[PDB]
């Protein structure tokens, strides 16, 4: 339970951290857990180093939808407004 | 308003369509098409094309709720407050 | 000694009075609150008003002394700028009486006064400055003057279009950053310039926009509100228990 | 096109009317004149932007390309107008 929160506690969000970096909480000396980080992180494997392209994550906007929601909500809004009224 | 401006739109659509089927002329012409395209400035198909007028749809209703939201708060704090007083005056002080 | 002149002018507060009849004192004592008040800043027109009062009361008299105030009192329209009783002195009769020399050159002085423009007042302070020594004050009188004309300057090169480079705009007043950009810093803290600057690329931007209109209206009147429920309160709490 | 898709850069214009980038000043707002199109030219990015619209004659695939686009309107209103009428005929009665 602790072990599989240095993949998400760690990140998001940093930049890039380095190999023995990561190693040095993790221990061991090259273990296989850390390879299966490679491949459940993914993430990225950068040589002697880690990178979190690409980017950071994901880029947010968030997105241009929620003005659809905006007219939503004055509908209820405005019918607040009838029900007194 | 949407009754009766969408269903001579309908009925003059059909009719249109009907134009290559049969009866034509009426070509018309040109008048059909030409105010159709003037209904064109915004059609509105998908989606609505509002990149530019999404802000701007809340932004008119910006002010709208704000003050919806302004006058009911001190509208209350007349009706509220004001049938609270001549309440309990009359209740309390008859018995 | 501006506390050691005005004992010398409280003392002849009551002197002028004393006597029977000044017979020149009240209004010799005018010409001295035009000094010492002027010395305190209170207002421009009433200081030179007082120069007038005098000049009304310098006819008759020697015209070596009669000849000097006019260099105190048509100097001090060059303070002013904006005394707006420029005509009213110099165009009167009384006014144009003296035919000397001295005052000729101090015509063209109250004309200088009219002038201004910089182009011009920076070509005359020289062929000036021998009126300007017998200025009683030289720093304040030329300081309030070319600190005023410094923006009056400015409010043409920054008028014509909205935004400009800090830097070509403050080289007209031949530097940028140690006092200009500080004082036009304070002309947004002053109000008589809304705008902001740029320092990293130089680019000044001027905007008008931010209103304050709905909102005062509406908070500052709920705070009022709150004194309609506390001053209730009493009315609640005493007819319930 | 239905557009809007307004605004119109210009090496879309360079390529259906093939004219260089200098000239394209020209052209559109030769049209302005004309008035095919009142549209302002955004000259920062070089795209033409349009307004309006000129309409020309008509053609089979313009009737069919109409009930397409021209109905769709009918449709999707009057879909969410019945929405209007529904919730909102309690607070009527």
């Amino acid at each position: 339970t602790i072990r599989d929160e240095i993949a998400g506690c760690i990140e998001k969000a940093y930049e890039k951290i380095l190999f023995t970096e990561a190693t040095r909480i993790l221990f061991f000396n090259t273990p296989k857990k850390m390879t299966d980080y490679a491949k459940k992180r993914g993430w990225v494997l950068g040589p002697n180093n880690y990178y979190s392209f690409a980017s950071q994550q994901q880029k947010p906007e968030d997105t241009t939808i929620p003005s659809t929601e905006l007219a939503k909500q004055v509908i209820e809004y405005a019918r607040q407004l009838e029900m007194i009224v | 308003h949407g009754l009766k401006g969408l269903n001579s739109k309908l009925l003059d659509i059909r009719s249109y369509l009907e134009k290559v089927a049969t009866g034509k002329l009426p070509i018309n012409h040109q008048i059909i098409y030409q105010l159709q395209d003037v209904f064109n400035l915004l059609p509105d198909v998908s989606l609505q094309e509002f990149v530019k007028a999404f802000y701007l749809k809340t932004n008119d209703q910006m002010v709208v709720v704000y003050l919806a939201s302004l006058i009911r708060s001190v509208v209350a704090l007349h009706n509220l407050i004001n049938n609270k007083i001549a309440n309990r005056d009359a209740e309390k002080k008859e018995g | 000694n501006l506390p050691k002149a005005r004992a010398a002018l409280t003392s002849a507060r009551t002197t002028a009075n004393a006597i029977y009849c000044p017979p020149k004192l009240q209004a010799t004592l005018d010409m001295q609150s035009g000094i010492i008040h002027a010395a305190e800043e209170k207002d421009w027109k009433t200081a030179y008003s007082y120069f007038y009062e005098a000049f009304e009361g310098y006819d008759s008299i020697d015209s070596p002394k009669a000849i000097t105030s006019l260099k105190y009192m048509l100097l001090c329209k060059i303070m002013l700028n904006t005394p707006e009783d420029v005509q009213a002195l110099v165009s009167g009769k009384l006014a144009l009486r003296y035919a000397g020399r001295q005052t000729e050159a101090l015509k063209c002085v109250a004309q200088a006064s009219k002038n201004r423009s910089l182009a011009d007042f920076e070509k005359a302070l020289t062929d000036y400055r021998a009126e300007l020594r017998d200025d009683p004050i030289i720093s304040t009188h030329l300081a309030k003057l070319y600190d005023n004309l410094l923006e009056q300057n400015l409010i043409r090169v920054i008028e014509p279009f909205s935004r400009v480079q800090i830097e070509h705009i403050s080289s007209l007043i031949k530097l940028s950053k140690a006092d200009v950009e500080r004082k036009l810093s304070q002309m947004i803290l002053d109000k008589k310039f809304h705008g902001i600057l740029d320092q990293g690329e130089g680019v000044l931007i001027i905007f008008d926009e931010p209103p304050v209109d709905k909102t005062y209206e509406a908070a500052l009147e709920t705070i009022q509100n709150m004194s309609k429920v506390v001053d209730s309160l009493y009315n609640k709490a005493k007819k319930l228990t | 096109r239905p557009a809007n898709h307004r605004q119109l850069t210009f090496e879309e214009i360079a390529k259906s009317a093939k004219i260089t980038v200098n000239e394209v000043e020209l052209l559109v707002m030769k049209a302005l004149s004309v008035g095919l199109v009142k549209g302002s030219i955004d000259e920062v990015d070089k795209r033409v932007h349009m307004t309006w619209v000129q309409p020309r004659v008509l053609d089979l695939q313009q009737i069919k390309g109409m009930k397409d686009r021209l109905e769709f309107w009918c449709t999707d209103v009057k879909s969410m107008e019945m929405l209007v009428e529904h919730q909102a005929h309690d607070i009527l009665t």
